[PDB]
């Protein structure tokens, strides 16, 4: 719709990658929508996806391209995308003292038990691809984690 | 990728040369007959006279290159091909599992059909249930059993 | 929320950082979780299942039932942050369902003490608690109220503090029904200051040692077993402690009110007489029984045995020995002491004189009794009996003799008993005040008050109205105090606002009672024309006020029980129906002025006792003293300890919701809450407020550089909140009711979405990383997938296979 020629271009660039693995044919499976956006750089929550076009199971229905554009458009618009400010406000609500540190388990539970919960996998993967270490008292700097998490996995230009 | 290549051509050049030494005249069947003779097996007629007319006028060299091109438009360099297979193994030895590779060429990518996935086994380096990738590569151009 | 949340001592004050993280963490849904009405705990928790107009179908919390309360009995509930709330006033949602809840929850954890704004609630543990150890004192010393957990000692202390810093007076007002333990806290409060303040300077006390022993000696005479409390305070007390600048104790003075004169000679079925007769006839002091001429057996004495003779928890032998000690400590002579016993005894022997009559002429029978009676009062037998049987009144122009019939000569021996006690009480108070008066400079005082709250019953006579009138005042002194302080506060924060002194409210009830010609006033008249009839007394009353002063009306009825009521004095608490039942007799003290005059000769206490130096109307004296109090009380910083009785059966941890929720509605606890509400009952301190709702709207500006009031204001404007709902002051932001409720809501509903968002940036990191890999692996694959296909089309090309073996051919 009101998207650009570049963006559209940018969307295909990724769509087709997605098409290529369910077998090139020009259609992608709705459960994919979630992940297809995270690669066009965004960070929806499942709730945001569901409501937007996402489905929760792989045989539910496949979208075309001219079908994702609007799903993309309508979503590059919400702006509560989540800021470095909000995350940091939230973790204070767990920072027992004020020293910025936070018990290793606890961060691992918040992430695993609350909000839109995460697998003992994703939960351990990320602590790994972000080298987040404990410290003698076994706690974690939530800022170290936040910076990295939002940096990306490929920060400067390569990995 | 596609329509040309240096070494490749020259090889079709020298290739086209072991054929007329059986005479510098582009002495064809006379030597089509005679070039198979120094190799190891005997050929019928009708082929000698159809093998040749897959080309119209004459299998001169330039033309000897045309029947060959329409047939080699993708024969992407070697390592560009040995590495591809490497991407889906990262086990280390030299293999892709039957089970894997099968989903692979058959479901994902520009999907392989049953007829092709079949043929793909007839000649396939699939002994014991794994798959030596450094061979369909070697069986790229050709090398061994 | 207070100093070493894990101090062994705080076992009954606060929870543990662990235990409170639990109450605060239990689930919630401001759409599903609520408060509902119930038959046995008044209210209970609920989760709404269905809704259809009013037929709201709720499954309760514990039970698992599904009642179907109409909509309005669906109370709103406070969120988890508030579970165990230490001060009842911070509840965003104000309601009984809550107030009751905040209370037993706290109560059933071992927490008796508990604040609610200006008031500090108490609830009778009914069991020794360690709450009052000295070491706890220190811990509680010096601290503002919020630095420590709810506890008498803070209120005692902050009082003391403000005494010093404000160089003004301190009054502490302990209230509540009967047996709700106000006499228990009192001597704590008093025992407190005795340590905190004590000074640095044979058988006698110490000004502080002595301030304390007042209780024994007073209670051995003021208290007596009652159905509601085995140690019932049969009277009011205002003790006052004077401090000399330096802030130490300089002495104290005592005030007593409404001594129940009636048990002297009368005791209900279950009940008992002033603990002292029982302590006397106790084995403790042998000779003593001899000296008061008596015999070891509280059974033989008509004035004692009409109910019990022992209380479930009392060792009368000890008490005495204790009581006999508070005497020595208070510095009384062996002789002064004897004197205070023999009188106590004469009250025994009195009820043991028997009479017989021969035509309106009663006559002794066993002079034997009066003979003793005579040896105590130090007069003489014959002379005593005479004044008793035949008296010389004085009919205006003449002194006549007269004949008294047995009923008379009897009723008479009562008054003389009820008068000799009262006198004796007073002298006893009078005699302590005498030792507690050191005469050392006195800058200020803190004065404590133990006194019934409104006594509203099924049958209501005089003695009823007295007390009810009393708190009728005390209730507006409060309503006053509040008005002031609430207005002052809204100034300190500079929040524009208009109020109204509700003491004005109680001004009718109070006038009608005390004005020049209302109840008590008229009662003085009647009380004065011998030809006085109770029927007489309602004619004057009915007449004057009848349907002419609203606060005066037609009394409601029983069935054929209790008895006939006459005028209903609508009060604060509620409204009472009163009995004319012989107030005239009750009011004015009778007594053969003949006997009086014969007493004014004898043995000392007798002397001081009847030696005067026309108005004994138990009332004149009460209005007299009642004031002497209000002048004192309006000259002080008032402090309120609201005592509460948990349940009838004298039992530890147990809430008769019905009863408790009753007191809450005639204490004033539900009134502050009712009043605050049409105000901004929720007052949040800027810092605190920053540390909790910034998350709703935040930003980049480090916290230490942000200004509280600015945040709050940004945080609300964004959220869209009606300006009606808050008032931002210089130090707090004032909120209407639902605000801290909604904020809490909008918050957890935020923190949730925030963490989802993080976990969404995490589901984005990770997905982005393999996107690398699947980008590469697609090149690998289209390679394979394009050569292996190219090949299939060559493995069978005759030219091809040829080229192949003819290749190595070089
Ligand atoms: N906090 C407490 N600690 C120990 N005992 C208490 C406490 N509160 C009340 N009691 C007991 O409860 C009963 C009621 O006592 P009391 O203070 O005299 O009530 P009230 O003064 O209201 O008539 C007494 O027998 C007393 O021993
Ligand atoms: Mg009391």
């Amino acid at each position: 719709s009101q998207l650009t020629k570049d963006e559209i271009e940018e969307v295909r660039e990724v769509f087709d990658l997605f098409d290529f693995w369910d077998g090139r044919d020009g259609d992608v499976d709705a459960a994919k929508v979630g992940d297809l956006l995270r690669c066009l750089g965004m960070n929806p929550t499942e709730a945001q996806v569901h409501q937007h076009g996402g489905t929760k199971k792989m045989g539910e229905k496949a979208y075309k391209l001219e079908e994702i554009l609007p799903i993309y458009e309508e979503m590059s618009s919400k702006d509560t995308g989540t800021a470095a400010d909000e995350f940091m406000e939230a973790f204070k609500t767990f920072d027992r003292e004020g020293q910025g540190l936070i018990s290793s388990a606890e961060i691992r539970n918040v992430l695993k038990m609350l909000g839109e919960r995460i697998t003992e996998d994703q939960c351990n993967d990320i602590f790994t691809f972000c080298d987040i270490r404990e410290d003698i008292d076994g706690n974690i700097k939530y800022e170290d984690l936040m910076k990295k998490v939002m940096a990306g996995p490929f920060p400067d230009k390569s990995d | 990728r596609v329509k040309l290549s240096q070494r490749q051509m020259q090889e079709l050049k020298e290739a086209f040369t072991m054929i007329d030494q059986d005479r510098d005249g582009f002495i064809g069947m006379e030597d089509l007959k005679d070039m198979f003779s120094s190799l190891g097996r005997v050929p019928p007629d009708d082929e000698l006279n159809a093998m040749l007319k897959e080309c119209p006028g004459q299998l001169n060299f330039t033309a000897f290159l045309t029947l060959f091109g329409e047939k080699v438009s993708g024969t992407d360099p070697e390592d560009a091909l040995r590495n591809a297979f490497s991407m889906f193994d990262e086990d280390g030895q030299g293999f892709i599992p039957e089970d894997y590779l099968k989903d692979l060429l058959e479901n994902m990518g520009d999907n392989f059909s049953k007829e092709e996935i079949k043929n793909v086994w007839k000649d396939a380096p699939l002994k014991n249930k794994q798959f030596n990738y450094n061979k369909m590569v070697d069986i790229k151009g050709k090398a061994e059993d | 929320m207070t100093m070493d949340f894990s101090d062994p001592d705080m076992e009954f004050l606060c929870l543990t950082r662990q235990k409170l993280m639990e109450a605060t963490s239990i689930p919630f849904d401001g759409k599903k979780n609520c408060w509902v009405p119930d038959p046995d705990f008044g209210f209970v928790g609920a989760e709404i299942q269905s809704t259809k107009g009013d037929e709201v179908t709720v499954k309760t919390d514990k039970t698992q039932e599904t009642r179907v309360v109409k909509k309005d009995d669906i109370g709103q509930r406070n969120p988890p942050k508030f579970e165990m709330n230490m001060d009842m006033a911070n509840l965003t949602f104000l309601n009984e369902a809550s107030i009751l809840h905040n209370l037993r929850s706290r109560y059933e954890s071992g927490f008796i003490y508990t604040y609610s704004g200006l008031f500090c609630i108490a609830i009778n543990p009914y069991r020794r608690l360690p709450i009052y150890t000295q070491g706890l004192v220190d811990k509680y010393r010096g601290k503002r109220r919020a630095e420590m957990p709810p506890h008498l000692f803070s209120i005692a202390d902050n009082a003391y503090q403000y005494m010093l810093q404000d160089r003004e007076n301190q009054s502490m007002l302990i209230t509540g029904e009967s047996g709700a333990g106000k006499t228990e806290n009192t001597k704590k409060v008093i025992q407190y200051f005795a340590l905190v303040a004590a000074s640095l300077a044979e058988k006698k006390g110490t000004l502080e040692d002595q301030i304390v022993q007042c209780n024994p000696v007073l209670e051995a005479y003021g208290n007596a077993k009652t159905t509601r409390n085995n140690n019932s305070s049969r009277f009011g007390k205002f003790i006052r402690i004077h401090f000399g600048t330096q802030g130490k104790i300089a002495g104290a003075d005592i005030e007593t009110y409404l001594l129940e004169k009636s048990r002297v000679t009368y005791q209900q079925s279950a009940e008992r007489n002033y603990h002292i007769f029982y302590q006397l006839l106790s084995p403790a002091f042998p000779e003593n029984i001899e000296k008061i001429l008596a015999v070891p057996d509280p059974g033989l004495y008509g004035f004692i045995n009409q109910g019990t003779l022992t209380v479930d928890g009392i060792d009368d032998e000890e008490e005495m020995g204790l009581t006999d000690t508070a005497f020595d400590v208070l510095g009384f002579t062996d002789e002064e002491k004897l004197s205070m016993y023999k009188c106590t005894g004469c009250i025994l022997h009195l009820g043991e004189m028997k009479w017989k009559q021969r035509g309106e002429q009663a006559e002794a029978d066993g002079t034997a009794e009066a003979e003793k009676v005579a040896f105590l009062l130090g007069v003489n037998a014959g002379d005593l009996l005479k004044c008793l049987l035949k008296p010389k009144i004085k009919v205006g122009t003449e002194y006549v003799t007269q004949g008294r019939n047995k009923d008379q000569v009897t009723n008479s021996i009562a008054a003389l008993a009820k008068s000799l006690y009262d006198r004796m009480f007073n002298w006893l108070v009078r005699r302590v005040n005498q030792t507690l008066d050191t005469k050392a400079k006195r800058q200020f005082f803190i004065g404590v008050l133990d006194i019934a709250g409104f006594e509203i019953f099924d049958f209501n006579s005089f003695e009823q109205l007295c007390i009810n009138y009393t708190n009728e005042r005390l209730q507006q002194f409060f309503n006053h105090h509040m008005f002031v302080l609430e207005q002052e506060e809204y100034k300190k924060e500079g929040i524009v606002w208009e109020f109204i002194d509700f003491g004005l409210d109680l001004q009718a009830c109070i006038e009608l009672i005390e004005k020049p010609m209302g109840i008590l006033s008229i009662l003085e008249e009647e009380c004065m024309f011998p030809k006085a009839s109770d029927t007489s007394f309602k004619n004057k009353l009915y007449d004057n006020h009848l349907g002419k002063n609203p606060m005066f009306g037609k009394p409601k009825p029983p069935k054929a029980g209790c008895a006939e009521a006459h005028f209903c004095l609508h009060h604060y608490a509620g409204s009472v129906s009163y009995s004319i039942a012989g107030w005239l007799d009750k009011n004015k003290d009778p007594i053969n002025e003949n006997v009086v005059e014969l007493l004014q000769n004898s043995k000392e206490p007798i002397v001081k006792m009847l030696f005067t130096p026309a108005f004994q109307t138990i009332s004149s004296v009460h209005k007299e003293s009642l004031n002497k109090l209000m002048k004192n009380l309006y000259s002080t910083h008032p402090h309120f300890v609201r005592c509460i009785i948990p349940n009838e059966l004298k039992t530890p941890g147990l809430i008769d919701a019905a009863l408790v929720l009753h007191q809450l509605r005639c204490n004033g606890v539900l009134e502050g809450i009712r009043i605050c509400r049409k105000g901004f009952p929720n007052r949040i301190i800027y810092s605190e407020f920053k540390q909790r709702y910034s998350i709703l709207a935040p930003n980049a500006v480090p916290s230490g550089f942000a200004d509280g009031k600015v945040v709050t204001d940004k945080a609300l404007s964004a959220l869209q909140l009606d300006p009606n709902e808050y008032r931002l002051g210089n130090t707090k932001v004032f909120f209407k009711a639902g605000v801290l409720g909604m904020l809490e809501d909008m918050r957890d509903e935020r923190l949730s979405k925030i963490i989802s968002m993080f976990q969404a940036h995490i589901r984005g990191y990770l997905m982005r990383k393999a996107y690398k890999k699947l980008q590469d692996q697609r090149i690998g694959l289209t390679l394979i997938q394009r050569n292996v296909r190219k090949w299939l089309v060559l493995r069978n090309w005759e030219w091809w296979r040829l080229f192949n073996k003819v290749k190595p051919l070089l």
